[PDB]
């Protein structure tokens, strides 16, 4: 009864808090910017071999390796430059929904609907891919999964919880709690002591991976947060949901600074990633296409229009040469 | 409560100020930026 | 990973002999086996390669029309049929592990071998017969008669050591790669038709001969040999 | 004057065959047989339609021996499409987990090549014979006189696939009568009888009078001037059911009639 | 091109074929997804993820048994969908109209139908003939309601359970002749914890399903 009273002050002080910066927008620095025109952006390669609907997609640190998921039960290693395949892993369940690549290029991680994250290891003296531990202990499905070296990995579920783990001995060591819905993207800093997660309760929130607690909480979405990337410098958030609306976040300013929407849009939004130097802004969406955005305008620069269905994967290359996009019609495409 | 509290003793600075760090950053690495024939290697 | 081979003895001057290797410890469907003839006074020779599917097989300049190889995977073992031998036959000869993608290291393992005994090409070149010599730098080089150097990029080096009473091992492949097991006082650098083999310390087990061996086209070749000697 | 069908033909050919590959979103093993009766449809109309209406203005001759071939040829290769399209119909109707299982890319390529192997067949002799005897093709005048073509080809042409296009129909409205007896579920298995039953009956007539003509200028010889005259004016009704098959088997699902409405 | 370019299509060749092989083998199975409410009887319908397997007549059936909003997008390529309600308990029918409601109307279920079955008979016929709970204080409407006479009862049966049944039967239906324009049928089924019979349900179903999917393709309707 008193209790209430409190938060409801807290929240109101913040909420002051918050507005007194607000001395500046996006939209009136950027008049003396001139636009990026008209990018066109053309297939140079096509993925065929799936058969069923493509989930998850990641990119190695050379450039060239690619990892993709697939309701078939495979998980699939690409050579991009040839089209060349390089290796297959039957998976032990074929509802996958999640895959990660290792920065130093010997492990695979991947999970889905059994509660289960697993590590598989690619580089072996008897040349075969054999599974190296099995991560259990959530309750709920299983919706991303990031590497922080070879020993520690970050997941993420449905049962509103995070987890930061140790692949030695498989033990949960740090417990991450405070969301109300099922979290659905996890995006880790370049730094390794952050990381982002948002939730279907339009939430999203900060974390400190080597203490437990929750930094900082943001709003404004109306509806479940899909997909969540992380700018280059460290400081700002992107995110997508349900809404057909973006927005973008600062984590010094404590509140939105600009929103992507457009009044012919009224699809769910998939997947969100950036450029190497930001000024692109890269979105999946449900209408078949993908759009390209302008993160300093807010403003449509390209489309592609390859697929012929929902678009579910997007990834760029660490030295910003390419692109690579997935569909449910089981086809991958590169495109420069 | 305890949450709001301590969410609310965040030392915050001006949006023009992100902005332009923001807008430098960009600005900074625009000559290494490939999207935005002898060198493809695709 | 063990690869044994069986077979061979004393034949006479146009009889015939069948040999056999016997694989365990890998997935050997998956890999790509090659011979290689050792004889007393020449170094090493390249015979015959058959790929994993069975798909492709090449075949040495001298040994066409007379020698046949097979795979049989689901006994993990090989076979090389031999007819009409010949005095410069007798050798050793060896069983080796391939494997092509990206990445890879196709001359990772050598086996044991077994004794026979009878009664265009890129020319490599070494030259030195023995360089005397613990703790102190040994330099060794090599040089080919063509670029080994493709337009991918890549360029087609390989580096083994043979030491006495042991099989070769593989030290360097493409030229700057450090194989796995090996320790990092070994190194290579080299560019166009002329390479170097660098030892930054020697101690009492970096004894035997170096090789040299080219991968751009077939056959395949390999050098004289150095012998270093402490 | 009746030119205005040669037109028709070619503008619903190209119809057809543009609904297809523009359109999109089309299983292959269904949709690509239409694209080669559409081009044979429209094969017969710039090959054998404009040269017939030259004979009629004259009423004479000038051509003849591969015009023919020609027209022989392609009348076949469209019937045994029609029959080829009937017998996968009750295929895919009768058994129908197993059709499912079977559609592939490699039904339509082998279809496509029976029916173009089998249709080239009958028309081969028809400029080797005619060239070494003009009487064969040149009478009093270009018409083809040999009965040992008229009374063996002919039934190969039309009456077989008659008999399996009949039987085909009897078996698929058994069928689907049967079914209906275990609601959306019912009323969607009549629309399909009604139209099966469109397609034969306009098959039936528009090829019927033709073949029974030609069969009894030849065994019932009887005023052939009478034969002749009919035959003179039974021969476009053939030419006619060429521009009709790519509409009939076309203007059912709404997909066709919104492509057809936005593009034309 | 260099020997190992040529060696690594090869085994890229290989890999694909091998994809190639195994696809064969999956789409020779039926995929299922059960659905249902506590106390309904799912797991003797056909006596993270629950999972088990069946066969009639030489073809096979794959069933998916989930533990709502999120998880439901992977189930977009299932045959049809096994919806099972009690029937004998008025309380919870309600809840159950309304679970019925957002499973039809979901957007990612636009093209699939849905086998409805109507579970314990027995226990209502039981709870109706002894007349200690009337339908009418939970539903008003029920004092109106008249048997069709297009009404096929079991023989033998009483006049006062048919009346029940079909006014159940009926205030499922409504939902699903509201919207749809034809893209996908129910098919409602009553049975019972006894019956086994209910795997040709699930058959006939499955085979009326692709016989509209056919038909629909060759432009026949
Ligand atoms: C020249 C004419 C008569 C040839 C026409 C080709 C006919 C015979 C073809 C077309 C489609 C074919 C069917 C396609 C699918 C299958 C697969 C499997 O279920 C068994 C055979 C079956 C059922 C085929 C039988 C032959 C079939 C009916
Ligand atoms: C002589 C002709 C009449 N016109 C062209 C069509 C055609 C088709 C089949 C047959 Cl057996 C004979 C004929």
């Amino acid at each position: 009864d008193q209790l209430r009273q409190e938060a409801e002050q807290l929240k109101n002080q913040i909420r002051d808090a918050r507005k007194a910066c607000a001395d500046a927008t996006l939209s009136q620095i950027t008049n003396n910017i001139d636009p990026v025109g008209r990018i066109q952006m053309r297939t140079r390669r096509t993925l065929r071999g799936h058969l069923a609907k493509i989930y998850a997609m990641h990119w190695g640190t050379d450039s060239r390796l690619l990892v993709s998921a697939s309701q078939d039960g495979k998980l699939i290693i690409w050579d991009s430059y040839t089209t060349n395949k390089v290796h297959a892993i039957p998976l032990r369940s074929s509802w996958v929904m999640t895959c990660a690549y290792a920065p130093s290029g010997n492990y695979v991680a991947c999970g889905g609907l059994d509660n289960i994250c697993s590590i598989y290891n690619l580089k072996t003296r008897e040349g075969n891919v054999r599974v190296s531990r099995e991560l259990a202990g959530h309750t709920g499905y299983l919706s991303c999964c990031r590497f922080l070296d070879d020993n520690q990995i970050v997941t993420s579920s449905g049962d509103t919880t995070c987890a930061l783990w140790d692949i030695e001995t498989g033990q949960q060591t740090t417990t991450f709690t405070g969301h109300t819905g099922d979290v659905m993207s996890l995006s880790l800093a370049p730094d390794t002591r952050l990381f982002v997660s948002g939730a279907c309760d339009a939430s999203a929130k900060l974390w400190d991976v080597r203490e437990g607690m929750c930094r900082q909480t943001f709003t404004g979405h109306e509806s479940d947060i899909n997909a969540i990337c992380f700018f280059p410098n460290g400081n700002a958030f992107a995110t997508g949901s349900d809404d057909a609306t973006c927005r973008l976040f600062d984590l010094r300013a404590d509140q939105e600074l600009m929103t992507y929407s457009h009044d012919n849009i009224i699809c769910g939004i998939t997947s969100v990633s950036f450029s190497k130097s930001g000024r692109l802004l890269l979105a999946g969406y449900d209408d078949f296409n993908c759009n390209v955005w302008d993160a300093l305008k807010a403003d449509r620069a390209g489309v592609l229009a390859g697929h012929d269905n929902r678009v579910s994967c997007l990834g760029v290359t660490d030295d910003g040469m390419a692109v690579a996009t997935g569909s449910w019609d089981s086809f991958l495409k590169i495109w420069n | 409560v305890e949450q709001l509290k301590m969410e609310a003793n965040i030392d915050r600075i001006k949006v023009s100020k992100a902005a332009a760090d923001l807008m430098a950053y960009c600005e900074a690495h625009a000559k290494e930026d490939p999207l935005l024939a002898s060198e493809n290697p695709f | 990973v063990q690869l044994v081979e069986s077979g061979g003895g004393l034949v006479q001057p146009g009889g015939s002999r069948k040999l056999s290797c016997s694989a365990s410890g890998f997935a050997f469907s998956s890999f790509g086996m090659h011979w290689v003839r050792q004889a007393p006074e020449k170094g090493l020779e390249w015979v015959a390669y058959i790929s994993s599917g069975s798909g492709t097989i090449y075949y040495a300049d001298t040994v066409k029309g007379r020698f046949t190889i097979s795979r049989d995977d689901p006994k993990n073992t090989l076979f090389l049929q031999m007819t009409s031998l010949r005095s410069e036959d007798t050798a050793m000869y060896y069983c080796v592990r391939s494997i092509y993608y990206y990445g890879s290291s196709p001359f990772d393992f050598w086996g044991q071998g077994t004794t026979l005994t009878v009664s265009s090409d890129i020319v490599m070149t070494q030259a030195t017969s023995s360089v005397p010599v613990p703790g102190e730098s040994v330099s060794i080089s090599c040089r080919s008669s063509k670029s080994l150097l493709h337009s991918n990029g890549n360029t087609y080096l390989y580096w083994f050591l043979q030491r006495p009473g042991q099989s070769p091992q593989l030290l360097i492949y493409r030229m700057s790669n450090l194989a796995s097991g090996v320790p990092d006082r070994f190194s290579g650098s080299g560019s166009g038709t002329a390479f170097t083999l660098t030892i930054s310390r020697l101690e009492a087990e970096d004894v035997g001969v170096y090789y040299c061996m080219q991968h751009l086209e077939y056959p395949l070749t390999f050098g004289a040999g150095t012998k270093l000697e402490l | 004057s009746i030119v205005i069908i040669i037109i028709m033909t070619i503008g619903g050919n190209i119809l057809v065959i543009m609904a297809v590959s523009m359109e999109k979103k089309l299983h292959n093993a269904t949709n690509y047989f239409l694209m080669s009766l559409a081009i044979a449809d429209m094969l017969v109309g710039l090959l054998v339609m404009p040269l017939s209406l030259l004979a009629i203005l004259y009423d004479y001759v000038w051509l003849c021996p591969v015009w023919i071939s020609l027209d022989v040829l392609f009348s076949t290769a469209s019937i045994m499409h029609l029959c080829a399209i009937s017998l996968d119909r009750y295929v895919a109707v009768r058994s129908p987990v197993e059709h499912s299982r079977f559609n592939s890319r490699t039904k339509a390529i082998m279809k496509i090549a029976i029916v173009w192997a089998i249709s080239i067949g009958v028309s081969v002799p028809i400029p080797v014979i005619g060239l070494r005897d003009e009487e064969k093709v040149f009478v009093n005048t270009c018409v083809l006189n040999d009965p040992n073509f008229v009374l063996i080809g002919s039934f190969v042409a039309f009456f077989i696939p008659l008999t399996i296009m009949v039987i085909t129909y009897c078996l698929t409205i058994y069928v689907l009568r049967r079914q209906a007896l275990m609601m959306q579920a019912i009323n969607n298995e009549r629309k399909a009888s009604k139209v099966l039953g469109i397609v034969f009956f306009v098959f039936l007539i528009m090829w019927c009078p033709f073949f029974i003509t030609n069969i009894l200028s030849v065994l019932c010889e009887c005023n052939q001037k009478l034969m002749e005259k009919l035959l003179n004016v039974f021969v476009w009704i053939g030419y006619v059911c060429s521009g009709i098959n790519p509409l009939v088997y076309t203007l059912f699902n709404k997909i066709y009639r919104r492509a057809f409405s936005n593009y034309l | 091109v260099s020997a190992e370019d040529k060696a690594a299509a090869e085994r890229s060749k290989m890999i694909d074929k091998n994809l190639r092989e195994d696809g064969e083998k999956a789409r020779r199975t039926l995929r299922l997804l059960l659905l249902g409410a506590d106390n309904s009887g799912k797991s003797t319908i056909v006596k993270g993820i629950f999972e088990t397997k069946f066969q009639v007549d030489k073809v096979n059936f794959h069933m998916f048994d989930v533990g709502r909003r999120k998880w439901i997008q992977c189930f977009n390529d299932v045959t049809a969908i096994i919806f099972v309600v009690d029937s004998s308990d008025y309380n919870r029918l309600q809840e159950a109209l309304n679970d019925f409601k957002s499973i039809w109307n979901n957007r990612w279920l636009r093209t699939i139908s849905v086998i409805l079955f109507l579970n314990k008979q027995d226990l209502l016929a039981e709870k109706v003939l002894a007349g200690k709970s009337k339908i009418e204080d939970y539903f008003p409407e029920f004092a109106r309601y008249t048997t069709p006479e297009d009404a096929t009862p079991e023989p033998g049966e009483d006049p006062r359970v048919t009346r029940a049944k079909y006014f159940i039967r009926k205030e499922f239906v409504d939902i699903s002749t509201a919207s749809g324009d034809g893209r996908h049928i129910c098919y409602p089924h009553f049975t019972c914890a006894v019956d086994t019979e209910n795997a040709r349900r699930i058959f006939n179903d499955c085979k009326d399903i692709i016989l509209q999917m056919n038909l629909r393709e060759y432009n026949l309707v």
